[PDB]
């Protein structure tokens, strides 16, 4: 029914570990990007 | 008492300079300077004689927006060597 079973299994392992690798990294990527708009402070300073 | 504390801790000879320019020998400024400026750290040189320490430079902005002012002012800075540096010329 499906010869595949062994390749996407294998694959499977490689896009899981990849992925483990990849998502912490990307988001430490977005998150230092975003570091300038996180921390910003805002001041109201009207007159009189 | 602040102000006379800054002007006892900051004035004080070793850290001031007499300096002139143009018509005048060398010879009567500094007689003039023995006359008028020798009562200044002649025993006067104590306390924490004053170390500056360095400044952390950042990185970073300051957006004061006023869009009621017809002209926007920007400067914009990397940090620079202090006044020893080659690097300056």
């Amino acid at each position: 029914a499906e010869p595949e079973h062994d390749h996407r299994k294998r694959m499977g392992l490689k896009m899981l570990l990849m992925m483990g690798l990849l998502l912490p990294l990307v988001y430490a990527m977005k998150r230092h990007k975003w570091s300038v708009l996180k921390s910003r402070k805002l001041a109201y300073r009207p007159p009189k | 008492a602040d102000l006379t504390e800054y002007l006892s801790r900051h004035y004080k000879a070793p850290r001031m300079v007499l300096a002139a320019a143009g018509g005048l020998e060398h010879r009567q400024l500094l007689d003039l300077a023995q006359k008028h400026f020798s009562g200044l750290s002649g025993t006067y040189d104590e306390d924490a004689v004053p170390t500056l320490s360095p400044c952390r430079f950042t990185g970073s902005q300051i957006c004061h927006r006023e869009d009621g002012l017809p002209l926007a002012h920007v400067a914009i800075a990397v940090e620079g060597p202090g006044w020893a540096h080659p690097d300056n010329v």
